[PDB]
């Protein structure tokens, strides 16, 4: 687990301030996100020390770190009043919350706690304190203006926002002053502090080097990637490709009980040793089955594109292997060749068989001008691992 | 009916197929459709005759009483169900025309500029189809668009000003203060919306509709049957010139680039296009002298003007000293001699640039073909030195094995 | 053999979380749907344990999770409450409604209660209950992050999601925060828990691991270009072919009196052995009209483009046969093959044929340049049942 | 040096407004940030400056001015017209150029009080607020009856240094700004333009101080500032991404610049183990970057060029690693998605196909014999190996 | 259904939630089939009562209107 | 035909349902059809009163207004 | 409820049956109303302008379309 | 012209309407055209009381805004 | 047009594409050389 993906994040996000794992699905991009930050944070939920939040096409400028929001008051139902979204509560958060062991703040450190407490304040800010909270967030911004830039460059705690599914939205809409923010030297305490002005409450505002964004795009979907050259230099993208490495017989036996530590391991091992010795006692079958797929789907789709490996990694029984593979990756499969018979007849290795043990059987009916397409068959039994070593 | 032409070939009237009153009505609304076409595409010393010959019906085929006869104009086209189409002779043999086909397309992806796939067009390669330029460039339309539709469905961005029963986007607060009471009902936002239905998808919504009403194979049919459905949704436009020009082709749509020019190249009655066989040449043997000419840079339609300008077609000059007269010409060059027009040309070429002047030439089984090396040293008593060079053909393969010797013999000439 | 199919979908609804019955449109797909949740959790009716949904083009984000709506406060003047959607409010459902059965000494079964009672509440949220709504929520995402993975598994009553037509909507957009979520793993007491912070309301939300949210997608229209990658993995899916075998004689005559009464049942076999009497004592007849007419839709068109057999399912006599087989196939068939008539008589083999008994007649006068145009033409009696008697 | 502070300062008094546009990666707000700290003094932003940015929600109605619901009362909400971000600041530059002017504007106690009510950072109450808005009508008056000599020459020269000028729908968010942004159109012009602002309907007129440093950048090209009547106001200083910086000693000149010898002396030695590393050249990573954006220039254009922020905060052989693999090759690759025989010509490895190649060929073939390479992450002196190929 | 803005006696815009014309018409055709039920005979007044107001015109008063919603 | 504010007491600002002008000519056309008409002599000298009002070119006064609304 | 039928109306000069939305195609049934020009005879459209006019109209509508179809 | 809200110091959201840039020089080229002639044109007083509530600099007061409208 | 070196705003860079393609780059002049890029213009 520590050896390549987190060593690799961890070095990369205290270096650049913000990490893209890029990926095809299937691979552990949420889940490394989702791993590292709670290895770090020691807090297994959201809330006080990391926030997961995730990206769509519905979210909104205004809703990520400032916009006019309309409350309901009690005697004024309509009141439209602006409101700091996820990432002005974070940014804030990390502020006031490194700003604890400072000692330039000495006449408002009871002031500080005051903003902090208004920031994890889960309430929904009632008017007689939300002119308390605008009025200690720009004192705030009045005294980072007088901090010196050799003591804001060690904030203690380390705060992250896992964004997932980064590349859905309108990123260039959604960071709208975060596409000149998002840099190690241009955030609080770096080389350039650059304390931007927003539009519609009019204070100042400036990431703190506190944070840390962990987007998880996909790079599957083409029309959503993220082309935006002066946003992909902000980022620092890691490509996670699928490894079938983690699907040997020796490898499901420490993934599969390293997170389930209960007394079923006899359980998944006598179960796992079944499952292999089905499929002719070969331990890397599943890893050759992945990588003969993924290599035969790189040649004519896309690299990424691939089949991940979080399909045939919750595999337990040649029974549970039938039900991921004409379930989940067989459909899967006749959606990127969408009546493109002879190439996914050629992806699973079966380019000259039309019948038998096979996949896809060939109809006995031509069609009107030539044409001729195939049909599933739905195998069982010995006959179905009969159809799968064909492809290793 | 289908009729194919060979350039410089003819067909007999009572051989052909169909009826021989429904080909002379195809022929004459084409070459009347060529004349008011024409000046869009250049040419290259093609002696056009731009005022009397097109208008007489003589534009791309000549037809006459008793044949059809294709002039040097090279592709297809598809007038009232008789589709033409015109390949080189240079690919003329001796899925018997399937060869040339290929050749074709591979010497218009080459020298047009075009970036199709060879994997593109080896997928039809011994599927017994049946050979038609317009049933392969609807299929390259086709096929390039399905995979670049498959992985995103280009669905851009605009902004609109819209009054929404839900609160989308950024909220307008000039139209929402001047709100009255008695319509709060609704927010009045300024939502960045992606849309399905933009112009570069109404095009390729309108592309295919025109494309599955006149396609003729079992292949294409289902291709743009399956694009269809995918654009099910798209409010549908009549196409026009003005539609293929409003689009513009920045980083976000850049991927549909290849469909898209391939759908101006169909779709603008009429359907196709044509180019001169001679500048295709020029074009293609441009593609093949920079590429094997290392020590030498060349540059392609450099003109001298003499007292009216004669232009080399290539010349290929090392800094600026050497002056080697590079000239494409299409012609068959029988009895191993250049005729009175082609060494005439070749004679003002050299003096208004000492200088050597070379003539590619086509070399196939049909075409005339010299032996190996540079077959004909000429000197036109002004210590010239004129080189008959011939490029053979392995295009139509996918191999390029006489681009090597094409390389030994230039070696030697430079 | 349906009980298979109601099995089918049981092993993949405990494995994977939620399917999609992709699949022709008129096979059953929104039947079998309907009638496993029914036969599971026995509520006939929506609202509780189960609620029916369907998909449109116009439908958004903001109608399904939360959204800012105004929203009428005891017959005065609008407020702008969010209103949570329609997943919101059956996701906190089917959170509460478990959280009953779980025996812990840190649940607030008396607050739990409360706020079960506000979800479930047919009538709109007045402002007197709807802060009361609000706090009751806020004290229950305090709850949940609190409770360990060990007593958030076993939660006994499984809630339902019939999504109809999921592939007619922006199925990206709409699961704006179900395509990091709607994994097993990712759901609450899975491995990998994760509390998604919403946009708009701004409180944290997290599927249960109660919710299945079956699918029932017509693939005929907005085809198989998904999304691919988020919509894809997450869902498992279940082809549902379009069965010829229900269309004999006797399982007809099965599928018409289960559901019929005394009287019923025998004036349905009257009325079924006239009609198979009248195409020739055939009792394999309509079996084998639609297994001919499917395999001459997967060789010109696609594999699921296959006319279903709900319409097929539902004759008593040559009559109700007219007037399905001219409303329901015939402009289905023309729907699909965009107005082409020399593949739309392939498909009945009545391709070199014209003027007489045939469903496509030309026209005796071709146009300029050469078109024909062919015309739907309408039979009656014993020449459409010679109509029908040779596309076998 | 100072050679692009000098032309910065050249051409914000000849047009009035500079543009730096560029490929993503060189020193646009950097030589933007530098300029107006070193001009004026004033290392965070307020009064003598304000640094923005524009984005597609950045409309008209929070730039120059709109309505806004304010009251500060808990009571009464007031629907009253607020300033943007430009005209509190061009309000600003205004009041502030008028204190050094002799007898021309006799404002004296009223300019004061209304440049003390535009700084004030605490929102206006309304028993001020009305105070503010009867002194702006007063400047309207005020300015008007003063001669063009005594207006054109303001002192204190005021910046709205804004960032992603091209990414803002820029005809929309400068709306009476899209005729006031020349020099002679300004306030003590040849030309001067009292426009008539929509909403609140108070005439706006820019003061002589105001100058807008706006960076973009031009890789984006769906996003350019292509509007003819908005390049004839800006002065566009190209900022080409050089290579120059990227030397050994350009590297140690620039890195350590602010480290007060304390660690200096640790990235001497770490510089020194870095090019000893490359093979003992000084000049690797210009030529490097320069390879580079010469084969990129020639295939895909001019403006996607790679920067010099990529490779300038490279320490060691093994950051050089991590700034190679996970910030530009992930970059090329999204240039020429699927598009592998051009990105195998960027790094020139076109004959080379497997060995110490970042993109090794794959053993398998297609069914219509088409052919797709596979990256190859490496590690150690074979990486040098690889990468000096380039050059 | 939608909303639509009602005055209250000369006074300030009060919102009322007005059904449109299916549902105008869709519990139409429910309170007039129940008239010939035998089992809806148990409300036979006040559904009769429900079907007299939803086919007359603009109804005036909200004592009439919750009298609509409670039926 | 929409809502607007009139100029009614001055605590007392009331929304009234201004007519526009397409409901204005097609009721003047209305009014001047039954004026000259001879089955509808039941009130002909109050269709006379509605007929001034049509054509008054001002903005109605709010203590006849309802004179406008029931007539 | 049951007794709720939807008559729908269909004017497809610019819309085509085909370009519906896909929850229109299915859920309703299309009757194609044909443009009879059967209603146009000598005796048709006496029959039907017979209808709304009364008995002297219809002597001069019969004399009418005598002297149409006679300059026809 | 449109509508505007306007709370001068204590009162309700009165929602005038606000004339635009071109009615405030439509109408001020029109009363500066009316106010040099004499044929028919009475009340010069009365017309340069509407030339004079149309430059003001300050908003109009509820008390001089609906003289103006009358005017 | 012919012009690819010495005193012009655009020299030539030195190698082309892959598939024949080549893009130049906004030279730099400065004095006596600038006006003498510009005169040939007219
Ligand atoms: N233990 C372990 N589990 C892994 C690893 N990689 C993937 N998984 C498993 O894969 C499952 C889902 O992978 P995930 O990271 O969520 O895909 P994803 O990034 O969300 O895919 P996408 O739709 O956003 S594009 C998780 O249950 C996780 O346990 C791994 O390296 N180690
Ligand atoms: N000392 C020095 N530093 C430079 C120079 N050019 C770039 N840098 C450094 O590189 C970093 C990034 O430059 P930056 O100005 O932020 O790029 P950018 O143009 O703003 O990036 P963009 O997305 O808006 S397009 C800055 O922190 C700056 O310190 C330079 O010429 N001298
Ligand atoms: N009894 C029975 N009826 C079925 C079966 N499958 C489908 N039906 C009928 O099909 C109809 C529903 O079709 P539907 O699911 O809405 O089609 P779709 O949603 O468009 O794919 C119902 O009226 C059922 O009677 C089955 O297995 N048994
Ligand atoms: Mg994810
Ligand atoms: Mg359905
Ligand atoms: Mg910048």
């Amino acid at each position: 687990n520590i050896k390549e993906d987190y060593f690799r994040v961890d070095m990369l996000l205290n270096k650049k301030g913000q990490v893209i794992l890029y990926g095809p699905p299937g691979t552990g991009k949420t889940w490394i996100a989702r791993k590292y930050v709670v290895e770090e944070t020691n807090e297994k939920t959201p809330g006080n020390k990391w926030e997961f939040i995730t990206f769509h096409q519905s979210y909104s400028y205004e809703e990520f770190i400032e916009g006019f929001r309309p409350r309901t008051d009690n005697e004024e139902k309509i009141r439209y009043v602006v409101e700091d979204g996820i990432f002005k509560k974070i940014a804030l958060r990390a502020l006031v919350k490194g700003l604890f062991e400072l000692e330039d703040a000495t006449i408002g450190k009871d002031k500080i706690h005051r903003l902090y407490i208004l920031l994890t304040k889960k309430e929904p800010l009632s008017p007689t304190e939300y002119e308390e909270y605008l009025r200690l967030k720009r004192y705030l911004w009045e005294l980072v203006g007088g901090l010196p830039k050799d003591k804001l460059k060690n904030l203690t705690p380390k705060f992250y926002l896992i964004i997932d599914e980064i590349n859905r939205g309108n990123i260039s809409k959604i960071f709208g002053e975060l596409i000149t923010l998002l840099e190690k030297d241009k955030r609080l305490g770096g080389e350039n502090q650059l304390i931007v002005r927003l539009p519609y409450s009019g204070e100042p505002f400036a990431v703190p080097p506190n944070l840390y964004i962990i987007g998880t795009m996909n790079t599957a979907d083409r029309s959503i990637a993220l082309l935006d050259v002066a946003l992909r230099r902000r980022f620092a993208f890691i490509e996670v490709e699928p490894r079938p490495e983690f699907l040997e017989k020796e490898n499901l036996k420490k993934i599969r009980e390293k997170k389930l530590k209960t007394e079923d391991r006899k359980r998944l091992n006598e179960k796992l040793n079944e499952l292999f010795s089905k499929l002719g006692n070969d331990n890397y079958f599943l890893k050759t089955l992945l990588e003969k797929i993924n290599v035969r789907i790189t040649v004519v789709k896309d690299r990424d594109h691939r089949i991940g490996h979080s399909y045939f990694l919750n595999v337990e029984t040649v029974e549970d292997l039938h039900h991921v593979w004409y379930y989940e990756v067989l459909p899967l499969l006749m959606e990127y060749f969408y009546n493109d018979w002879e190439t996914i007849k050629w992806v699973l290795n079966e380019k000259g068989k039309e019948h038998g043990n096979v996949f896809f059987e060939k109809l006995r009916l031509t069609g009107p001008n030539g044409e001729e397409a195939y049909q599933l068959k739905v195998l069982e039994g010995d006959a179905f691992i009969g159809a799968l070593k064909r492809i290793i | 009916t289908t009729i194919t032409l060979y350039e410089h070939d003819e067909k007999r009237y009572r051989d052909i197929a169909g009826d021989k009153k429904a080909i002379q009505d195809a022929l004459i609304k084409l070459n009347k459709q060529f004349k008011k076409d024409f000046k869009k595409l250049d040419r290259s010393e093609d002696n056009s005759d731009t005022e009397d010959t097109i208008d007489e019906s003589k534009g791309v085929v000549e037809v006459y009483a008793n044949k059809i006869k294709a002039r040097h104009y090279v592709g297809f086209a598809a007038v009232d169900n008789v589709f033409l189409q015109i390949l080189p002779k240079v690919f003329k043999p001796k899925e018997d025309t399937w060869e040339p086909i290929l050749a074709f397309i591979r010497m218009l992806d080459m020298a047009y500029g075009l970036k199709i796939k060879d994997h593109d067009l080896a997928y039809l390669q011994g599927r017994n189809l049946r050979p038609n330029l317009y049933e392969v460039f609807i299929y390259l339309f086709a096929k390039s668009l399905w995979s670049e539709v498959q992985r995103g469905y280009h669905r851009e961005y605009v902004e609109v000003h819209r009054e929404e029963k839900f609160l989308r986007g950024k909220l307008l607060m000039s139209r929402q203060i001047r709100k009255l009471p008695h319509q709060l009902n609704t927010f009045s936002v300024e939502v960045h919306e992606l849309i399905e239905d933009n112009l570069l998808n109404r095009i390729f919504y309108a592309s295919v509709r025109e494309a599955l009403r006149r396609t003729t194979w079992g292949l294409n049919r289902k291709l743009l049957g399956e694009l269809m459905l995918a654009f099910d949704g798209i409010t549908p436009i009549h196409l026009r010139t003005e539609h293929f020009e409003r689009v513009h082709f920045t980083r976000l749509n850049e991927r549909f680039r290849r469909p898209f020019e391939l759908a101006k190249l169909l779709f603008m009655e009429v359907s196709g296009f044509f180019v001169d066989m001679n500048k295709l040449f020029e074009r293609f043997i441009e593609r093949v002298l920079v590429r094997n000419l290392p020590p030498e840079y060349k540059l392609f339609y450099q003109e001298s003007y003499p007292f009216s300008s004669q232009k080399p077609d290539y010349v290929v000059r090392k800094g600026n000293t050497p002056v080697v007269v590079l000239d494409a010409k299409y012609r068959e060059l029988k009895e191993r001699i250049p005729s009175s027009d082609m060494l005439r040309q070749l004679y003002v070429y050299s003096r208004i640039w000492p200088a050597v002047i070379v003539i590619p030439s086509s070399s196939t089984y049909n075409q005339g073909l010299p032996d190996k090396p540079l077959e004909f040293e000429f000197f036109d008593e002004r210590k010239l030195f004129i080189v008959a060079y011939n490029m053979d053909y392995v295009k139509t393969g996918a191999i390029f094995k006489a681009d090597k010797n094409f390389r030994r013999s230039l070696n030697n000439i430079i």
